């Protein structure tokens, strides 16, 4: 499913004019701070969800276990540690 | 020992210039003026080629069918070519005949009709020429090569032009452009063959006295220019054969460094499977390439401006596996005429070039040819002595020192067409401008 170069195994191309400008002649960091701010924003804000719904839920699930094991292991929770063991 | 060029002037500033032969029978005359494509902007880009068509479509006197008939009895043919920097309109003739066509072409040159109908008619035929230039490989390779090389500058334009403005010039446009550019000081009729100076020089003050001069009038073959290093790629798979060109920023006519450009432009040289002699070339590429079936061809060039250059190569291949080592060895030697090329390569290249700048004027028309484009780029004709002492002023030092400013390490312009999938993208084309190993 790869060839090498020359027959890379590309369906044949036609009609796509490529064009581009050498490195020396280029600006490497135009544009930056716009991307830098803006760009990183929309990308950010477009996966934001996938991130935070499942870290959420972990998160509060561990907080809920950590938090009671904590309370069962004191004085208080002596009785419902009986009954949990 | 050719004839000396003679050459005088008239009163508007028009230069008659003239090689006579008294062992030829026919005659070139025609007029080169110092103007071209670049002389329009973006608006009117395409004018000089419209006008050129136009030129043959009828004049005050004569009509079309008129004109037709005018040159068939002459017995000679009339041509014209417009490029980027310079416009041609001869006439190829009998020795008799040469009256006849001085007035044929003062006539299509000053009095024109360039009448709407014409300007519709053409607009059609220009047209279909956009579609089928397609198909000239070389001249779609060397046209995407000005683009990217001169981007958005003058010399970048095409000379016909995009479609929008072939379908918007006017007669107006048309007779403003040659009122301003087509002046005596830009103009210089051109005689080479069965022509007497004295009778040529008589028949310009019959036929190009009502010229207008220009109001400031410049010397013959004054122009910035800012070469941006760039690649074109036109893949298209279906082509059998390849054809790239490669080029950095070259000389202009008048730069010191003329002859030097041709030395090393000489170096390498060019090839052609299909001629027999070119796989015995000295040329160290042309050797490489011909052992190992590289390409099919490959030609060096060094194209001059009058304020600019391009200096390269155009190979043609149909070894789209091997598209890589051609590139690459290509490069390596040019990068040899900064590191490696001695007293060997360049007396050779000098002994090739003193031939080969006299060899090419072998008929009238290249001898008109050669007048009229050294009048138009240098402002004179130069003597094959002051030709020979200028290459042999050439020294292995000169190309060397040539090539360590205009080649080594530098952004090229490279230009793909055809099965190029085996071309490398430009950083790894342009870090064989130099080597590591020096």
């Amino acid at each position: 499913y790869m060839g090498w170069w020359g027959h890379m195994g590309s369906p044949p191309q036609k009609g796509i004019a490529g064009y581009t400008i050498s490195p020396f002649a280029a600006r490497p960091f135009a544009g930056v701070v716009h991307a830098a701010i803006f760009n990183t924003f929309r990308r950010t804000k477009n996966q934001a969800l996938f991130v935070i719904l499942p870290v959420s839920f972990f998160y509060y699930v561990w907080t809920q276990a950590s938090e009671k094991n904590e309370w069962l292991y004191t004085k208080a929770g002596r009785h419902e540690l009986a009954k949990a063991l | 020992v050719s004839p000396k060029t003679r050459t005088s002037n008239l009163k508007n500033g028009l230069t008659i210039a003239s090689e006579s032969n008294p062992l030829v029978q026919t005659a070139t005359v025609g007029v080169w003026i110092d103007a071209g494509s670049r002389n329009e902007n973006a608006y009117n880009n395409g004018t000089a080629h419209f006008f050129e068509h136009l030129a043959f479509k009828g004049t005050d006197k004569r009509s079309q069918h008129q004109l037709e008939l005018d040159i068939e009895n002459m017995g000679g043919h009339l041509n014209a070519y417009t490029s980027r920097e310079s416009t041609v309109y001869y006439a190829k003739s009998f020795k008799d005949d040469v009256p006849k066509s001085v007035e044929i072409l003062a006539d299509i040159l000053q009095h024109s009709k360039l009448a709407e109908s014409a300007i519709d008619r053409e607009r059609e035929v220009i047209t279909r020429e956009l579609e089928e230039v397609n198909k000239q490989y070389e001249e779609v390779v060397f046209d995407h090569l000005h683009a990217t090389a001169f981007m958005n500058q003058p010399l970048g334009r095409t000379i016909l032009g995009p479609r929008e403005n072939i379908q918007t010039i006017t007669n107006t446009e048309l007779r403003k452009f040659i009122t301003e550019n087509y002046t005596a000081d830009r103009m210089v009729l051109v005689g080479a063959g069965a022509v007497d100076h004295d009778a040529l020089v008589e028949l310009a003050e019959k036929y190009f006295s009502h010229l207008p001069s220009s109001q400031s009038p410049v010397p013959l073959g004054t122009p910035i220019p800012n070469f941006v290093g760039s690649e074109v790629r036109l893949r298209d798979d279906t082509m059998p054969v390849a054809h790239i060109a490669i080029a950095v920023e070259g000389v202009s006519w008048t730069s010191e460094d003329y002859y030097t450009a041709l030395v090393a432009q000489a170096i390498i040289g060019n090839y052609d499977r299909a001629v027999g002699t070119s796989r015995h070339q000295g040329s160290r590429l042309s050797n490489i390439v011909s052992e190992n079936n590289l390409a099919n061809s490959f030609q060096s060039f060094s194209t001059s401006y009058s304020d600019t250059g391009l200096w390269g190569i155009y190979l043609t291949s149909e070894n789209t596996t091997q598209i890589d080592d051609l590139v690459h060895f290509t490069l390596k030697e040019w990068n040899r005429l900064s590191t490696s090329v001695s007293n060997l390569q360049v007396e050779r290249a000098k002994s090739q070039l003193k031939a080969g700048l006299l060899l090419s004027l072998d008929g009238t028309t290249y001898v008109a040819e050669d007048i009229g484009r050294q009048l138009t780029t240098l402002g004179r004709r130069v003597t094959p002595a002051e030709v020979e002492a200028k290459l042999e002023a050439v020294t292995e030092h000169d190309v060397r020192a040539w090539a360590q400013k205009t080649l080594y390490d530098k952004d090229i312009a490279l230009v793909g067409l055809g099965p190029i999938e085996g071309l490398y993208d430009y950083n790894r084309i342009r870090n064989d401008m130099s080597m590591m190993r020096w």
